[PDB]
RNA sequence: GUAGUAGCAAAUAUUCAAACGAGAACUUUGAAGGCCGAAGUGGAGAAGGGUUCCAUGUGAACAGCAGUUGAACAUGGGUCAGUCGGUCCUGAGAGAUGGGCGAGCGCCGUUCCGAAGGGACGGGCGAUGGCCUCCGUUGCCCUCGGCCGAUCGAAAGGGAGUCGGGUUCAGAUCCCCGAAUCCGGAGUGGCGGAGAUGGGCGCCGCGAGGCGUCCAGUGCGGUAACGCGACCGAUCCCGGAGAAGCCGGCGGGAGCCCCGGGGAGAGUUCUCUUUUCUUUGUGAAGGGCAGGGCGCCCUGGAAUGGGUUCGCCCCGAGAGAGGGGCCCGUGCCUUGGAAAGCGUCGCGGUUCCGGCGGCGUCCGGUGAGCUCUCGCUGGCCCUUGAAAAUCCGGGGGAGAGGGUGUAAAUCUCGCGCCGGGCCGUACCCAUAUCCGCAGCAGGUCUCCAAGGUGAACAGCCUCUGGCAUGUUGGAACAAUGUAGGUAAGGGAAGUCGGCAAGCCGGAUCCGUAACUUCGGGAUAAGGAUUGGCUCUAAGGGCUGGCAGCCGACUUAGAACUGGUGCGGACCAGGGGAAUCCGACUGUUUAAUUAAAACAAAGCAUCGCGAAGGCCCGCGGCGGGUGUUGACGCGAUGUGAUUUCUGC
RNA sequence: CGAAGCCAGAGGAAACUCUGGUGGAGGUCCGUAGCGGUCCUGACGUGCAAAUCGGUCGUCCGACCUGGGUAUAGGGGCGAA
């Protein structure tokens, strides 16, 4: 049910810490919790270990991305500009 | 300690040096005989008095035999 | 002490003025969900153990255990004592029906079979 | 009821005096040291956390009295590898090793018409 | 700990002596375990290879 | 002088009799009345104390009264090991040579500006001695040997392996008896059993057979998971274990509790009570089987998707199902094991006597019960939660061995033999063995923990186990006092201030605003019930060809009853309306202050790309930040949030 | 007290909402052991004591509490000042 009408996972601190804070922890408490879907076992048990370290249940393959996400703005295009940086006509 | 299950291997555990005594343990249903040879006591359980004493006859003379209690 | 106690499970001495602690804390709520939800979840399994209900409604009725639905073993063996008729109900009319389909596809297989055999 | 003490002179709670209790013949409750878990070998790789098969699982320094049975599995690569990773070495060391005579066949051909 | 980063840990040959080599790279963006990071002069540009 | 004065008042307590004794409010025994009440006034230790432990003897000291007593004095006793521990190992660190510095004792420094391995097996030659067959000892020679630097550092970390029973005035896992094991060592290498004797041919023999020839033998079984009593192998290489946080749930096992029955002894019997209490066992080690765990294998492929947890999760990267394997077994039975132990009944023995004897040491049930342990599984972390001595396995193949009716290189298999040095070991571990000048209501680190009430290890009262009111007793019942309790009527009028007291409290059913960062407030306020007994209603478990036996303690309902009494003692939030300060939790002026003071997350500002920022330094380009690199270090102001940041 | 996930019923065309459950996150809340020491401006004040005792209190899964080991020493150490 919808018991929490706006805090949703920041209903664990409570009263305190101040409003635009939980505003801004809530965004980023949902994204490093959350059971990203992994593109190599196919399933969906990537969770992160410690900061900047992504772990998946089966096949056991261990990934570094983002510090609270799984990428960065900054990851796929750092992507995008070292493949087109390599298909420029040998290196 | 250690059990035998052939008359057969405890006469030639009996045959065994290193072995000074036999308690033979005259329990109600059943007798043992045991050898305290060296690092093991060996027991052999049976149930008849009569292969009890045919055992007893079958007994090692060098090997000392005390019947207990 | 042992008389005394025959008396509480009698139900003496267990009114509103001598417990002092609160309901939750002397027989605690998941202690009650884990026992009736043990109970019903085993009854589940021992239908389909035999051929009484069939795999497809006992997953419908495991995750209706698994949501507030049946309180208790009870009105559990009375529901399924209504679904079985009402698969009954269902199996009953369809295969008349069905039987029923059966006679004119037949038949309209002897009318293709006897006129054609007058058509050679 | 018979509240019971320790048998040697450590009174701390500590890692080593980690104990369990058994009954005597006396009928006497007496606290008796109990031995720690000899957890199991688990396998290279690191592919799967999760024992060994088939190997007695006691402390490293027990391991001398074992006998040579009761320490590795039949199979080559035997107490080490997890009999998965055994039979994906087999297949990832011939299919690997196919494509090696592949491209020196192939680039033998590029030396030849080219 | 102590660092924010995550911590690579590369395995290699040594060239001169039959023995595995094991260093601890930092771990940059994108990278997983089995990766097969191709180090060198003419290593060819991808995310890993110094 | 003060003066026979203050004073011997913290934590409920003594009583009667009896013995020894010059001599008894205290010593001893016995009975009653008691309290500590399992977070103990109990059972044991680490630290420290060092003879305090035990026994006997005296009563001048000392014990704040006394003493026939003692932790006093005097005399004499007691502290036993391969497996209990120190030793060994590294952790934070502490520390010599090389080197640097220094007037100098020396400091810096720990791999730094270094010829920092003295070991190896094998080849070789040379010598040597035994039984010069062959071995055994060195000389030097070809080959490897990151020597990642010595060495110290834990009686709580790492660390192979001991149990059960008895014994003393005093010790015990240390002595005895009985039963186990680990680590080393074994020339002429102790004894089996494996590697071990298979096949082809011929010659003859009815065969049994033998003879010769030649070849092969660094083991076997299962499709697999892996299995067995053994299973050639160096330098070197790879890995595992040692090797990991904290908190939740839950399941398995054990201890203790609890229910019924037997049996043994005792408790009451005024009346009842098949009653009430005590007691009712199997060690290490070896083997068998329960039970649990698996992200182990095979068959085979499911959508109408199913399988399952209290919660998830699970799967075409192969589910349910059918069938195996591994690992754990602290559970039960078995060898030990009933010959001991224990209960109770007898009988000797002046005695020593681990006397002798008869009997019993059983049947079950139940659980969110508590503790402990093993495991599952998940949550949290800008928190990711130790090294090493040692030990094992795997990959490789340097070589090594036997030549046949010859058995060798071998061996983690089953036994046999020998040893295991050195130090520590009594006691108190505390309202009387420490420290506080002392037998000081303080201080000091943990383990074990029953019955009743009850949510509970709260508090209250009992058992086992302890004690004797805490450095005194007798008589009386003034003032003052310190604690403690009530008070007609009024209810802050008292005082600087409701200070202190006193209300309210536990529970279920009711009912809940202003205000808000939508989380709250909030257990708001305000209410109603509560006992006793006599019942009903509902919640289950194991077997079946829709029944029958047996099980836990809760939840609602109703009657009747008491003098409207019922959380009947203990246990326990007064409440609102608001103003100022601080966001909160945290911390601080040990011994005159806990605050608004400090910190705090948030917001800013500044230095610095390393031959550098900030700092230490008596010294060197010695050091800390730095096992670092602008999402970082160093330096400050401000102090949650929201809205604002003038000149 | 009941944060996220989660089931189940109900309404909707979508977006999703509404209701009963399950769940057990926190520098949470009432409290014990422990650790602190607000008040009585109480006892005590040639005391039990060169800072105690009794009531009443604060926090009590957290920046916790504590044993042993090691480091830093006098114009020096250390400090949530
Ligand atoms: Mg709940
Ligand atoms: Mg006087
Ligand atoms: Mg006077
Ligand atoms: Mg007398
Ligand atoms: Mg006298
Ligand atoms: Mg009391
Ligand atoms: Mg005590
Ligand atoms: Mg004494
Ligand atoms: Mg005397
Ligand atoms: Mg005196
Ligand atoms: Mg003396
Ligand atoms: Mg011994
Ligand atoms: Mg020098
Ligand atoms: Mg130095
Ligand atoms: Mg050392
Ligand atoms: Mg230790
Ligand atoms: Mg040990
Ligand atoms: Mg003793
Ligand atoms: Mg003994
Ligand atoms: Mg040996
Ligand atoms: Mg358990
Ligand atoms: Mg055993
Ligand atoms: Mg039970
Ligand atoms: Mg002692
Ligand atoms: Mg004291
Ligand atoms: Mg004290
Ligand atoms: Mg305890
Ligand atoms: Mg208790
Ligand atoms: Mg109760
Ligand atoms: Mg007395
Ligand atoms: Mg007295
Ligand atoms: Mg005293
Ligand atoms: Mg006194
Ligand atoms: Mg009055
Ligand atoms: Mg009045
Ligand atoms: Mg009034
Ligand atoms: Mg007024
Ligand atoms: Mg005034
Ligand atoms: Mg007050
Ligand atoms: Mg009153
Ligand atoms: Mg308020
Ligand atoms: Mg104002
Ligand atoms: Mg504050
Ligand atoms: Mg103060
Ligand atoms: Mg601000
Ligand atoms: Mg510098
Ligand atoms: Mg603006
Ligand atoms: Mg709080
Ligand atoms: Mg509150
Ligand atoms: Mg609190
Ligand atoms: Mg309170
Ligand atoms: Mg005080
Ligand atoms: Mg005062
Ligand atoms: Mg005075
Ligand atoms: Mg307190
Ligand atoms: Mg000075
Ligand atoms: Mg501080
Ligand atoms: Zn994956």
């Amino acid at each position: 049910a919808k018991r929490t009408k706006k805090v949703g996972i920041v209903g664990k601190y409570g009263t305190r810490y101040g409003a635009s804070l939980r505003k801004m922890v809530k965004k980023i408490e949902i994204s490093q919790h959350a059971k990203y879907t992994c593109s190599f076992c196919g399933k969906t048990k990537m969770k992160r270990r410690a900061v900047g370290i992504w772990h998946c249940g089966s096949c056991m393959k261990t990934v570094a991305g983002g510090a609270w996400t799984y990428n960065t703005t900054s990851a796929v295009t750092v992507k995008s500009a070292i493949r087109r940086l390599k298909e420029l006509k040998d290196q | 300690p250690r059990k035998i299950e052939e008359i057969k291997d405890f006469l030639l555990t009996a045959r065994r040096k290193d072995a000074k005594s036999v308690k033979i343990k005259k329990n109600k249903d059943n007798v043992k005989f045991k050898v305290r040879c060296s690092r093991y006591l060996y027991t052999l359980v049976i149930t008849d008095k009569e292969k009890a004493e045919k055992l007893k006859q079958s007994l090692p003379p060098g090997l000392a035999v005390k019947e207990l209690k | 002490c042992r008389k005394n106690t025959l008396a509480r499970r009698k139900g003496r001495h267990m009114g509103i003025g001598k417990r002092k602690g609160t309901a939750n804390a002397r027989m605690p709520e998941k202690v009650t969900w884990m026992r009736r939800m043990r109970i019903l979840r085993r009854l589940l399994r021992r239908y389909r153990e035999s051929k009484k209900i069939d795999r497809h409604m006992y997953h419908s009725l495991y995750l209706k255990v698994k949501g507030n639905v049946f309180k208790n073993k009870r009105i559990l063996m009375e529901h399924i004592h209504k679904l079985k008729a009402d698969k009954a109900r269902k199996k009953l009319l369809a295969d008349q029906a069905e039987a029923r389909r059966s006679k004119t596809k037949e038949a309209r297989k002897r009318r293709e079979e006897r006129l054609q055999a007058k058509k050679e | 009821v018979q509240r019971l003490t320790y048998r040697r002179r450590l009174s701390y709670n500590t890692a080593s005096n980690k104990t369990r209790l058994s009954r005597t013949p006396g009928n006497r409750i007496v606290y008796l040291y109990t031995k720690k878990v000899g957890k199991a070998p688990k396998s290279a790789c690191g592919v799967c956390p999760g024992r060994l098969r088939g190997v007695r699982a006691v402390r490293p320094k027990v391991l001398m009295r074992l006998s040579k049975t009761k320490k590795h599995v039949s199979r080559a690569y035997g107490g080490s590898m997890c009999a998965k990773c055994v039979r994906d070495r087999i297949k990832r060391a011939f299919l690997i090793e196919e494509q090696k005579i592949v491209v020196k066949v192939l680039k033998a051909q590029a030396q030849s018409q080219k | 700990p102590g660092r924010g980063a995550p911590l690579a840990k590369v395995v290699f040959r040594d060239p001169y002596r039959f023995k595995k080599r094991t260093e601890l790279f930092i771990a940059a963006e994108g990278i997983h375990t089995g990766q097969f990071v191709y180090c060198g002069k003419k290593a060819q540009l991808n995310i890993g290879n110094v």
